[PDB]
């Protein structure tokens, strides 16, 4: 993938269900991202290569 | 052996939490598990400037 200002390299998969909602991504206590957001309008959380 | 037996049975009841070594036990998963993946969470993401 290459999101908006965030690159990265990861598997999207349409999981359930743990965010904001309102601004788009999600982290996990440290600056990877796991992961869903940005899509329209689902939940694409990503993993690790 | 209804003495030995029951002391076994408490031994068998009694892990958690208050009852180390068991604590010890998840001390040594807890230290070469953090060690693992903690170090390896602060060795990555992020150090650098
Ligand atoms: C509970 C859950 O996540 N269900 C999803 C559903 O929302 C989605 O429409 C479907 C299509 O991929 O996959 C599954």
């Amino acid at each position: 993938y290459s999101l908006y200002g965030v690159s990265g390299r990861g598997v999207f998969q349409n999981c359930t269900a743990v965010g904001v909602r309102q601004q788009r991504f999600v982290y996990d206590a440290y600056q990877n991202l796991v992961g869903y957001y940005s899509d329209d309008g689902n939940y694409y959380c990503l993993r690790a290569c | 052996a209804n003495k030995f037996n029951q002391a076994l049975g408490a031994m068998q009841t009694g892990f958690t939490t208050t009852n180390e070594a068991f604590q010890k036990v998840q001390d040594a998963v807890n230290n070469n598990a953090q060690a693992l993946s903690k170090l390896a969470s602060e060795l990555s993401n992020t150090f650098g400037a």
